[PDB]
């Protein structure tokens, strides 16, 4: 998985050498803000819920055609819409990944590779999670760098998805 | 490969859950103790060469077999590889220390270890007393309290020396 | 690989002798059928995604365990993988009726892959459930009376389903 | 072996995709050859001997030094010509599996591949074989495509030998 | 690999020790029967053609099995694939014959070659039939008194003759 | 190992091919020079002592400093004496390898092979050595090809520590 200080030991491995000052560096950049990040994956994890249900009809209420439009890929059902709600934990969850890990390697790893493929096979609309995503950067009331790291992830999600 | 970050994320996504409290005062923890992980690796890797020589001169000395014609050391050829084997191996350890994890030294290193020495005849248990001695070498280098600022730095040295028995015993 | 025709000489030519009339008379009643064969690769193929993709929900759905986190189809690089997976299989399954032999089908893609998918923690039987289900979706595609000249493919359909079976021994 | 129709598999399989519809196209074009080629195949099976006998002579004919000089090589003995004979049907029939595979495949697997190392290290002279084969193209007594496409794996294998 | 004089080098080197007098005899009088060693390998090469195929010619009247179709020389790749199997084995011999050690021939050349051919169904026993008809051929033109200066050479013979038994041991 | 019948061996073999006359040749030239540098390793050997022990001297009467200087790697105690004279023996004794081997081969595979690291990690001045070397050189009373030959090892074992 992709780290700070994983792309560090990679790159003085794939060298047979030892780790370098300037990858230490890194490795404590990566710890100063470490600070900041930890404490956004907290809060957004103790604000799932009201984050998680806030999206759902944040998306129900921009695109209602999918609260009753018949089709297995719809939330026209009620388990149409708990399909729906679990990949917006899903979504929620790999950013705190993210926050948690100094970087976007969970995200990618375990979200973004295949995305795209899903989306099409399943017939999922991108637009409907990043409706998500939106609703999610303007309500997680972070402030400072806290604020700044997530919404890092979050525009980072949205690109994927575009 | 993994670092402790990203070891506690994929146990918490295997369970499709968020980190637990106790997840993140763990990691929280490993963050506010930086300083003295980054000290470590530092202190580990500028006296690498001290350590693998006077290692391998412990060794030698204490298995002088190994180093009479026809044993597996013998040679500057096997002499010069089995020296380059143990920077192999520390080399890996730091990175281990880096990570907080040990993936990347079992990964890379560790695994099929054993079936390599057994195939070549190098004996598996020479290994593990040279890796013991760079052990004992690395830990009083990283924990040696001149030129550094006094603190605790046990939980750390504990964790080095798992990641070096962990390695003496893949090939035991 | 071998195809109908070549896999008739090949198993006279180690007789060291000319095809017998059973044989000619079977290979003549191919080519009779040539039409038939030629709508069922092309029907299956141009239904290619859509067979994979019905065949994926009717599997999840049936088996929700693979899909939970932990699960082999669990996070979209998984899943991607074995819309591919089924992808590939059907693929090779098209070669095998195109030519009228197996052998293509074996050699490329059926050897080995048991072991393949056990190796991976893949569960084998639920690749074939899912094998089973592109074979019902891709003979009900090419057997559709639908745009097509009225006539009998009882012979064809049977060839086709024993190519799916044929793969889905190979993992259950 | 290569066949109109493995080798269009091959060039899909090679391009991880599904078959296409030329390749599709040239398979249709192979099942209509089928008809006169197999009908080629069953002609010359059911003149074997007539071919094999009749094709052995014309070459001690022409090459009567084979007749009696000393050589295992030779038809001076009696094994000597069952070799030849044995020879002889092996070249019929392959051309007559190429017939019935709709290519030279056959052919070049069983018999045209390590041919020119086979004739130079038992010693046999390429003409004797060719001798045959100018005279099956004219005995086969074939007509229309039929005797179009036999000539073809006739020439096909003349050219090996050269 | 080795050749006679590296072999005596790699068994002292061992035992850390400088070669015996019965050592350096035995070195001194391979060199002194050089001439002898050089005719055969010059003899046997210059004719390797004829010693293949001679010996082909042999084998396949003893035993017509193979020839038959169906069986492992039928079709003229396999038989081009057993004849240059044929070249290739005495190739290897000539290297060991000129270097005075077997090291080349079995490292390059008999070193898994059994494993290798129960693998393709060829088998073994008549392989080595192929390869004692090789050194009748190549011993008989080695020790021709023809064309040649008179002398002894008996004890190159029989480790000529051992290197061919070596080779059709590894796959009987 | 290389050997002059070795490196021909080895380059008919990366061509497939038997050996050639050249190649032959060059043994033949090998077999020539194995006399003189025979009775010359003979020589060597029967003088390993007198010219081990006395090249032990000769590099502590030039570097006297390792007589007492206390550390490991010095001739200061008697095993440091004893490793030493270990060492002496070994480049005598890979010299008379070569000289038997018609090369270089036994003493680049033995002992040049990461000479270096192994001088540098246990911390080994080379210059001893090479006075042993130059010593030998010097006392191996030997005349004619015998001692050319010896000394071409001699000189070369030299370079190889420079
Ligand atoms: C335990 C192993 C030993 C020990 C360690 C210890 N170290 C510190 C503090 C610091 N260490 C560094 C070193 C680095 N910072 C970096 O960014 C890099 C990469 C280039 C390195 C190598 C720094 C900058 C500090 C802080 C400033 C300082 O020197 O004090 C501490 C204090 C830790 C803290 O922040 O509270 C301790 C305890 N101390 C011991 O007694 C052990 C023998
Ligand atoms: C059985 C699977 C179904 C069925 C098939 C059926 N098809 C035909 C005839 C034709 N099929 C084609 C299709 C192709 N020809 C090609 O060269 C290619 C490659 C580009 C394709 C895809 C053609 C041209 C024909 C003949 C003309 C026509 O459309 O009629 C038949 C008739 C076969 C015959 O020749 O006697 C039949 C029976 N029919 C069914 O009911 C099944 C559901
Ligand atoms: C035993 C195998 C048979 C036999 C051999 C025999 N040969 C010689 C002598 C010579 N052989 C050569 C050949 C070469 N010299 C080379 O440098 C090369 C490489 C290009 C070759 C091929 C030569 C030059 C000689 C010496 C001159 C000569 O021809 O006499 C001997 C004599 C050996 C000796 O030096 O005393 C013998 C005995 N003799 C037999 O009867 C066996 C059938
Ligand atoms: C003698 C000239 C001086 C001297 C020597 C000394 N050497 C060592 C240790 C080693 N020497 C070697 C050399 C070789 N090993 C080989 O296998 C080969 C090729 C066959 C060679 C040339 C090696 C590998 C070592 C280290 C391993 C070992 O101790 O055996 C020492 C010991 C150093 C120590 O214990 O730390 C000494 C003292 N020292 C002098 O002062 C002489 C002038
Ligand atoms: C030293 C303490 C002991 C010793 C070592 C010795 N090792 C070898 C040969 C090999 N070692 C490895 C190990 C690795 N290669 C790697 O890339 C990595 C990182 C993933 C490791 C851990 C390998 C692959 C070999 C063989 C290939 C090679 O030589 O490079 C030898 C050589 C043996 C020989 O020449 O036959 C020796 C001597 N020997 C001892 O006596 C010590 C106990
Ligand atoms: C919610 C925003 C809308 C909605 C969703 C919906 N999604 C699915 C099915 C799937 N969703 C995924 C997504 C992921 N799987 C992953 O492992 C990850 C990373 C951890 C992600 C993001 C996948 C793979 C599927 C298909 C497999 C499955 O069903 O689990 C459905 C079901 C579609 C169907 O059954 O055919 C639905 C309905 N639908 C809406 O209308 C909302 C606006
Ligand atoms: C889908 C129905 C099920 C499923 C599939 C799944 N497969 C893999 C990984 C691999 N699959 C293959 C198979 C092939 N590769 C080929 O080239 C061919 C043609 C000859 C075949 C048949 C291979 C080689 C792999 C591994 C290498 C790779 O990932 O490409 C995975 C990935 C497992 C993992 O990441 O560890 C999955 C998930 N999984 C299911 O749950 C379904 C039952
Ligand atoms: C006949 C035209 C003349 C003739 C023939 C003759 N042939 C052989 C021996 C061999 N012929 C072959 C040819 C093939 N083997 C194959 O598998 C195939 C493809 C299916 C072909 C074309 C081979 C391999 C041999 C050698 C092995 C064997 O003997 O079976 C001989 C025998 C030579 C000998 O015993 O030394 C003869 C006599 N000879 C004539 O004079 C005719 C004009
Ligand atoms: C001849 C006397 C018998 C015989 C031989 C036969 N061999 C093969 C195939 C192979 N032989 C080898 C052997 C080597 N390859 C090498 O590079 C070397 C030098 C290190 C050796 C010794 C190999 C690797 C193969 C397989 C790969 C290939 O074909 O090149 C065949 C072919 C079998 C087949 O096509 O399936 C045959 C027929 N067969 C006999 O009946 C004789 C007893």
């Amino acid at each position: 998985m992709k780290t700070p200080i994983t792309e560090a030991i990679a790159a003085a491995d794939t060298q047979g050498r030892f780790l370098s000052n300037t990858e230490l560096q890194a490795v404590d950049g990566r710890f100063k803000r470490a600070v900041a990040s930890m404490e956004a994956a907290r809060a957004l994890t103790n604000n799932a819920q009201s984050l998680i249900d806030g999206a759902a009809q944040a998306v129900y209420q921009k695109f209602p055609y999918t609260t009753t439009m018949q089709g297995s890929q719809y939330a026209s059902t009620p388990e149409g819409k708990a399909k729906c709600a679990r990949d917006i934990g899903y979504y929620l969850r790999m950013i705190t990944y993210c926050l948690v890990a100094g970087g976007t390697g969970p995200m990618d790893e375990y979200l973004i590779a295949g995305l795209s493929e899903i989306n099409s096979t399943f017939d999922l609309s991108p637009s409907w999670y990043i409706e998500a995503l939106k609703y999610i950067k303007a309500n997680h009331g972070l402030t400072g760098q806290a604020a700044v790291e997530a919404n890092a992830y979050i525009d980072y999600a949205i690109n994927a998805l575009s | 490969m993994l670092d402790a970050f990203a070891k506690v994320v994929a146990q918490a996504d295997a369970r499709g859950e968020f980190l637990t409290n106790a997840q993140f005062d763990a990691l929280s923890n490993l963050v506010k103790e930086g300083n003295k992980r980054l000290d470590a690796v530092n202190r580990i890797t500028s006296n690498a060469s001290t350590i693998v020589a006077n290692a391998a001169r412990a060794l030698f000395a204490e298995q002088p077999q190994l180093i009479q014609p026809g044993g597996n050391a013998y040679t500057n050829r096997r002499m010069a590889a089995c020296l380059r084997d143990m920077e192999i191996i520390l080399r890996y350890v730091t990175y281990a220390i880096l990570a907080g994890d040990s993936s990347v030294l079992d990964d890379r290193c560790l695994n099929g270890l054993r079936e390599t020495y057994q195939a070549l005849g190098t004996p598996g248990s020479s290994v593990a007393v040279a890796i013991q001695k760079m052990k004992d070498a690395a830990i009083a280098i990283a924990n040696d309290p001149n030129g550094i600022t006094p603190g605790d730095c046990s939980a750390l040295m504990s964790e080095i020396a798992g990641y070096f028995d962990r390695a003496a015993a893949a090939v035991a």
